[PDB]
RNA sequence: CGCGCGCUACACUGACAGAGCCAGCGAGUACUCCCUUGGCCGAGAGGCCCGGGUAAACUCUGUCGUGCUGAGGAAUCCCUAGUAAGCGCAAGUCAUCAGCUUGCG
């Protein structure tokens, strides 16, 4: 159970011939890192939602500090997508 | 066995079996009263084993 | 010899007998007064026929109501139906038909359910 | 131009047996803040010490504050 | 005719009865203080400003009712008086601890007018009663000044009187012509 | 008087909502909604058992405070309760 | 019957119990020799003890009256502040009891709330079907008769408070249609002289008041503890 | 803003319960396996009876 | 192990204490929740006694105040007037149904 990225699933998506560039959670990770480190989040005037391609809409609290590394982020995102919540 | 709760027709019968496994074996069996009333074992009861 | 009129009132399962006689002006429900018997917000539903007709019509009568069944709302609607139909039937029998027709016209102009109980049958869209 | 403000400093944090934080709430709602003390227990403590439920915490003198800290140590010495 | 008068002492106000002279209700919603408990000329609504700067306006019935209508936390520094208008039912005034007196209306969440000009604590004020004096306000401060404002032009004071003492109390006379400023030993 | 309290006997003159508030001088500001905001037939309390959901546009005849009450009883736990909604309307108007 | 046998038996019984820490009731088991049939003899009574059964340090009485509950609540607010108002937490009429308290959880909460109960003699006929079986049949906490009997037909209020003072610590007497009963005389933390005094006056009042055809119908009174053996006092 | 740490298991799977105390997790596992075996035994006995 | 169908818990629609006030279906000499520590009378089998494990709702008046003390994603399905939804009370009818069923207000 791991997010579908271009790290290790490059062979699977290149074999099944469907848009190897689309399955990139790293864009979401680096952009969410940017927004959580930005001072408009630290001041408290930022509210952030994510929409995935499955129709999943995730509110991200401003009071969270995300894992900075993609492996822990992928495990956290899998647990979020399956348990519908992450408690502190 | 002995009746435990008695409704109009369905009666709960207590001191006959020891477990729901034994009742599930003797499901549908021809049970009888001393008086002559016939009857049929219908279903095992959950809460008193 | 005595002037006495007995009128029924009806809702879902709440029924009301109201006997109206010649009297000084009291209204009693189950032996307690009308300002006592209701929930505190539905007394304005009870006082509806008195305030429509004015108090001069109720100056001469004495109404005694018994209610049974229903809930609070159904019993309040049964009491107000018994009150309205009771004073209309007394004015039918013991004073003029012009006053009966005036009382009926005022009550029907306000709300027809003070006189005719409309039961809720089952007929949805067939 | 001189009126006694001997009571006007009351909305400050008081210290007690275990909790170091006990501000002004009331007299019985301040007793709930101490751990192990209940909402039905706190009314029994106040009826013995002749303190009124109307007052707050911080409206008590240095004698009247400690009378609730002895009786919270031994609930058996005062009858229960 | 009514049987209500309110006395505020410390962190609670206490609405007393006139006939029975007992504490009819004791309202202790306030966090820190309550500096004037003033009930409306209608007689159902009490306003009171605290030491934290908020003012709370709440309905009281004849009995034990304390239902909070509105709360304002705009002063952010204590409010010492808050008075109703004698003619209108929704207009009230506020003299706060900083420099300001200001007019509020009960439906709005904003002060309708702001009056500055005092240099110390302003702590006593009143409306001006009279048919001709519809919208004039007097307040005296601790800067030994009594100022009376027109509410039509929110610039400075219309008239100003400088005393020698920190001005403690102010009342206008019911003819609306003269005014008593209580400052120090005189 | 037959049996009437003092507030009702005081406001015995006209039809007043909750025995305190009149319907006499009420002006609907928009021209388009004068047909559909029904203040013409006055009511005493919004609890009127009327069949205003039989057919189309029959809800254009029930009084607007009854509409406000029936829309106040709108979620999963306030569904059956109507005396709560008329009490909320009375407290809100006060 | 001589009380020296009762004194030596109860001393031996306290030694048997011992050899907070005790907290067990001691009773004597009445036996009779003929069946009991009179439904007026089946009425619950009280026996006023010279050493009262209850400690009265923090125990709360509940008082069950019959006709206006507002009248009896105003009498409680009227009369006596020292002993009575600290104890009387509730005054419930039988109508309010049958109205509010029909649920198993509600009567369980009331039974857990109050410490000892008192009722009127026109109500304890009604009470085993008003109050639950978990209230009534199980344990000793079950209502004691207080005669509130002569707008309700009531005895005058100083005699009311005198009767409640007598009846807080009284010993409850149930009779049964069978021939065996038992009646509590005290606990095991008490002194055996006070115990023997209680047993003596209970024997006197039990026979010469309640058991009909009195000393003909009497059989053995065996003093017993909770789980121990019984010591004989023939009669 | 006082930021907080998201609590999550690293190697996540829906197929496994997560519990710190092995005793409570093992007791719940034994209760679940006992319920499954009892239901299977009752189903086999009832079909043999029919 | 999976799937749904019911049931329960998850706080402002709050908790505690009072006051007041409302139903309908339901009556086969018939109905009972266990099992036990002791003792009575029991040659013996038992019977006793004492311990241990006509509504809900609603209305009114007061006392305290958000405190692991958090109403369910993608989808998928159903529903148009005494319908959706809340609530209790009763019965247990030769099939089905007590882990619930069906009535009734």
């Amino acid at each position: 159970y791991t997010l579908l990225n271009s790290d290790e699933h490059i062979g699977i998506m290149r074999k099944m011939n469907r848009d190897i560039s689309d399955a990139r959670p790293d864009i979401t990770h680096q952009c969410l890192l940017t927004l959580l480190d930005s001072p408009i989040n630290k001041a408290g005037k930022l509210q952030i939602y994510i929409q995935t391609a499955k129709g999943v809409l995730i509110e991200v609290s401003p009071t969270v500090r995300i894992p900075r590394t993609f492996k822990r982020f992928a495990g956290l995102m899998v647990q979020l997508l399956h348990r519908l919540s992450i408690k502190g | 066995g002995t009746p435990w709760k008695i409704f109009k027709n369905t009666a709960f019968i207590k001191d006959m079996f020891n477990s729901s496994l034994e009742i599930a074996k003797f499901e549908g069996a021809a049970i009888r009263t001393v008086s002559g009333i016939r009857g049929q074992i219908k279903r095992a009861l959950s809460k008193p084993e | 010899s005595v002037q006495a009129v007995q009128v029924f009132g009806k809702k879902k399962n709440a029924t009301a007998v109201a006997r109206c006689v010649q009297g000084k002006g009291l209204i009693k429900v189950n032996g307690k007064p009308l300002k006592l018997f209701a929930p505190e917000i539905l007394r304005a539903k009870l006082y509806e026929p008195i305030l429509i007709l004015g108090t001069d019509k109720f100056a001469d009568v004495d109404i005694r109501i018994r209610v049974a069944g229903g809930g609070h709302t159904s019993q309040v609607y049964a009491v107000r139906q018994a009150i309205a139909k009771s004073i209309v039937a007394y004015y039918a029998k013991y004073v003029d038909e012009h006053s009966k027709n005036l009382l009926k016209q005022e009550l029907i102009q306000f709300d027809r359910s003070l006189l005719v109980a409309d039961p809720r049958r089952c007929e949805p869209k067939k | 131009s001189l009126v006694s403000g001997e009571k006007t400093n009351f909305n400050h944090i008081l210290r007690l047996l275990n909790t170091n934080v006990d501000g002004k709430q009331k007299v019985v709602y301040a007793l709930t803040q101490i751990k192990g003390v209940g909402r039905r227990y706190s009314n029994l403590v106040c009826k013995k010490a002749d303190v009124d439920l109307k007052k707050r915490a911080g409206e008590l003198t240095s004698e009247e504050l400690e009378r609730l800290v002895t009786i919270i140590q031994n609930p058996l010495a005062y009858k229960i | 005719t009514n049987d209500l008068f309110a006395v505020t002492a410390g962190p609670r106000v206490e609405i007393f009865s006139i006939r029975k002279r007992e504490p009819l209700k004791t309202i202790g919603r306030f966090d820190s203080e309550a500096h004037c408990g003033e009930i409306r000329p209608d007689g159902r609504v009490l306003v009171a400003g605290e030491d934290t700067g908020r003012m709370q306006v709440f309905d009281v019935g004849q009995g034990t009712r304390a239902v909070i209508l509105k709360t304002w936390h705009i002063h952010k520094q204590p409010v010492w008086v808050t008075k109703w208008s004698p003619t209108e039912l929704t207009t009230l005034m506020s003299c706060s601890d900083d420099k300001t007196v200001r007019l509020w209306d009960l439906p709005s969440n904003d002060p309708t007018r702001l009056f500055t000009g005092h240099t110390d604590y302003v702590r006593c004020g009143a409306f001006m009663p009279g048919s001709a004096n519809s919208n004039l306000l007097v307040s005296g401060s601790y800067d030994e000044t009594v100022r009376v404002w027109d509410a039509r032009a929110p610039g400075g004071a219309v008239m100003t009187f400088k005393h020698a003492d920190p001005i403690e109390d102010v009342l206008p006379l019911p003819s609306g012509t003269t005014l008593l400023a209580a400052s120090g030993n005189a | 008087y037959d049996v009437l309290p003092k507030e009702v006997l005081a406001e015995v003159g006209s039809v007043k909502l909750f025995n305190r508030w009149s319907y006499d001088d009420i002006e609907i500001r928009d021209i388009s909604l004068t047909d559909y905001i029904q203040i013409r037939a006055p009511v005493y309390i919004p609890h009127s058992a009327g069949r205003y959901a039989v057919k189309r546009f029959r809800k254009a005849n029930c009084p607007i405070i009854e509409r406000l009450t029936n829309s106040l009883m709108m979620h999963g736990r306030n569904n059956g309760k109507k005396l709560m909604a008329v009490r909320i309307v009375a407290h809100a108007f006060e | 019957v001589d009380p020296d046998q009762t004194l030596k038996a109860c001393k031996a019984l306290l030694a048997h119990i011992k050899k907070t820490v005790a907290e067990t009731p001691i009773w004597l088991t009445l036996t009779t020799k003929k069946h009991i049939h009179d439904s007026h003899r089946l009425q619950p009574g009280k026996i006023i003890l010279p050493h009262p059964l209850n400690t009265s340090e923090e125990i709360s009485v509940c008082l069950i009256t019959a006709d206006p509950q507002r009248f009896y609540k105003n009498a409680v607010a009227d009369e006596f502040p020292e002993d009575l108002r600290a104890k009387i937490g509730r005054v419930i009429d039988i109508s309010h009891l049958k109205a509010k308290f029909k649920a198993y959880e509600a009567q369980r909460k009331l039974f857990s709330e109050h410490d000892v109960f008192l009722a009127d003699t026109r109500i304890i006929n009604r009470l085993p079907k008003a109050l639950g079986k978990t209230f009534y049949k199980t344990t000793t906490k079950r209502p004691i008769p207080v005669v509130l009997m002569a707008n309700a037909n009531a005895r005058p209020i100083p005699e009311i408070v005198a009767e409640i003072r007598k009846a807080i610590g009284a010993a409850l007497v149930h009779l049964s249609p069978s021939t065996n009963t038992a009646i509590k005389v005290g606990y095991a933390n008490w002194e055996p002289e006070k115990l023997a005094a209680n047993i003596e006056t209970v024997i006197r009042e039990l026979v010469e008041r309640f058991v009909p055809q009195k000393w003909q119908n009497v059989r053995n009174f065996y003093v017993k503890g909770p789980e121990t053996a019984a010591l004989p006092i023939y009669q | 803003i006082k930021t907080y740490i998201p609590k999550f298991e690293d190697d996540f799977d829906p197929d496994k319960h997560y519990d710190p105390n092995r005793e409570r997790a093992e007791l719940a596992k034994l209760k679940a396996e006992h319920k499954r075996e009892r239901k299977g035994a009752l189903r086999e006995l009832r079909k043999d009876a029919q």
